[PDB]
C-alpha cells in the first residue's frame, strides 16, 4: 500500500458502524478481523484492497480499489442485496476524513455477487475506488 | 450398537418466503433426541474470510419413517446449547434400520 491507505481502511470503517441502516440489518458484525464464537452468519468483512498510484511531480497520490464484501447464510440473498445497499450509500458521496492525507473522491465499480462455498453462503463483493492524496 | 448418552434438539426451520424468490429461516425448535456422537479428525478450513474450524461429527439418532417428525433430514440441525450441529445427510445404520447417521460440521470460526 502507499502511505494513506492505512487510514483509509480505518475511516471507510468509522463510517459503517455509525451508518443508522446497517446497524439494524448486520448489527455490529462489521469487520477485518472475525472475532471468535459462533459466526453470526449476515456479517460483512473490509480487507482486500489494492493501490494503482495516480502520483504527480509534486507529492503523490494513489487509486484504491478496496474489496467490502457481504456474506450471509440465508436461503435467499436478498438479505445481502438489502445489506449492501445499506453499505454502498454510506460510502459514494463519502466527504470522509483521514489521519494521512486527504481522499478526493470515493465512487463505485464492479460488484460481482455469486455463490460461494457448496451453495450455502452467498458473497457479494463490492468495489469502491478511493482516489487518495498522500 | 450405540450407546445413545447425549441430548440434542432437532432444529426445524420455517421458511417463509421474501419478495425475491428466497426464504427466510428462523430456526424454531423442534423435539429433542437422544443421539451419541463421535468425532472425526478435526481442522481449519479457508472460510470466506473467517478462519474456520470443523470436526466430521458422525451422529447416530433412533430411526423412524420417513413422514415422521423425528427423522431428522438434511435441511434440519442439531444444537446442544449454542453449539449448532449441521446435518449432512441421512443414511439409515442397520441392516434392520433401528439406527440412522446424521453427519455434522460444528465449524466455530475460531
Amino acid at each position: 500500500s502507499y502511505a494513506v491507505a492505512g487510514a483509509l481502511q480505518a475511516a471507510v470503517y468509522q463510517q459503517l458502524r455509525a451508518d443508522a441502516v446497517l446497524a439494524a440489518l448486520v448489527g455490529t458484525a462489521v469487520y477485518d478481523a472475525v472475532p471468535p464464537g459462533p459466526l453470526a452468519g449476515t456479517y460483512v468483512s473490509l480487507g482486500p484492497e489494492d493501490v494503482a498510484d495516480a502520483s504527480d511531480k509534486t507529492g503523490a497520490g494513489a487509486v484504491h480499489d478496496f474489496v467490502i464484501s457481504v456474506i450471509t447464510d440465508a436461503a435467499g440473498f436478498a438479505t445481502a442485496k438489502a445489506a449492501a445497499a445499506a453499505v454502498s450509500d454510506a460510502l459514494v458521496g463519502a466527504d470522509l476524513v483521514l489521519s494521512r492525507g486527504r481522499l478526493v473522491g470515493l465512487w463505485f465499480l464492479r460488484a460481482k455477487a455469486r455463490r460461494v462455498e457448496k451453495a450455502d453462503m452467498r458473497r457479494i463483493d463490492l468495489v469502491f475506488r478511493a482516489r487518495v492524496e498522500g | 450398537r450405540p450407546r445413545l448418552n447425549r441430548l440434542l434438539v432437532l432444529e426445524e426451520a420455517v421458511r417463509v418466503a421474501d419478495g425475491a424468490g428466497g426464504h427466510r429461516l428462523d430456526w424454531q425448535a423442534k423435539g429433542e433426541v437422544w443421539a451419541e456422537v463421535t468425532a472425526g479428525s478435526g481442522s481449519e478450513r479457508a472460510g470466506e474470510f473467517v478462519t474456520l474450524a470443523s470436526v466430521p461429527f458422525t451422529i447416530v439418532v433412533r430411526a423412524a419413517p420417513v413422514g415422521a417428525a423425528r427423522r431428522p433430514r438434511p435441511e434440519q440441525r442439531f444444537r446442544e446449547g449454542a453449539r449448532i450441529f449441521r446435518i449432512l445427510a441421512v443414511a439409515e445404520r442397520d441392516r434392520e434400520g433401528h439406527y440412522l447417521s446424521c453427519f455434522a460440521r460444528e465449524e466455530v470460526v475460531a
